[PDB]
């Protein structure tokens, strides 16, 4: 609805974030169209070698329904995962905006 | 492809 | 392969073309992901001001199936379009190398 | 964006 997109592939996430109006830390969580429940966080950032890049992080699933990018911190849902990284990069290339 | 976060 | 690429945005072609072993005239035809059948020619060239740049030309579609970049000459296929511009720049910033 | 050709 603003940050969550179903059936958004990597390349379509890339054209989306790499579009003007977006800044570093701009992101979206996307669900695979061929594997329901498979989430990926896509983040726009600067890379000293290549310029404006979009980094992809794999959101993993816990058998209890939880999610995590790093095994150091797991979340009950996606909103909790998004709120966390919006207040601290905590391992990520940059903190999320919004 | 994917970013490695410890 | 070699010169034809599917699912390669403008920025991905530039990064590819601007890489080390490429020279002026190095090119690729890329197919649009959100729009099949919309092609683009991308060539590596030189700008007196910016240095090594990558120029993008839209391939227009003929109703009978052929293509063309300039109204002066049309082709039945992309192989013919490529073979032509590899033997003469004919309006292009440079003759393609391949 | 796109280069024009005569």
């Amino acid at each position: 609805g603003s940050w969550f997109f179903k059936n958004l592939s990597r390349k379509d996430a890339e054209r989306q974030l790499l579009a003007p109006g977006n800044t570093h830390g701009s992101f979206l969580i996307r669900e695979s169209e061929s594997t329901a429940g498979s989430f990926s966080l896509s983040v726009r950032d600067f890379d000293q070698n290549q310029g404006e890049v979009v980094k992809h992080y794999k959101i993993r699933n816990l058998d209890n329904g939880g999610f995590y990018i790093s095994p150091r911190i797991t979340f009950p849902g996606l909103h909790e995962l998004v709120r966390h990284y919006t207040n601290a990069s905590d391992g990520l290339c940059t903190r999320l905006s919004r | 492809q994917f970013e490695e976060i410890p």
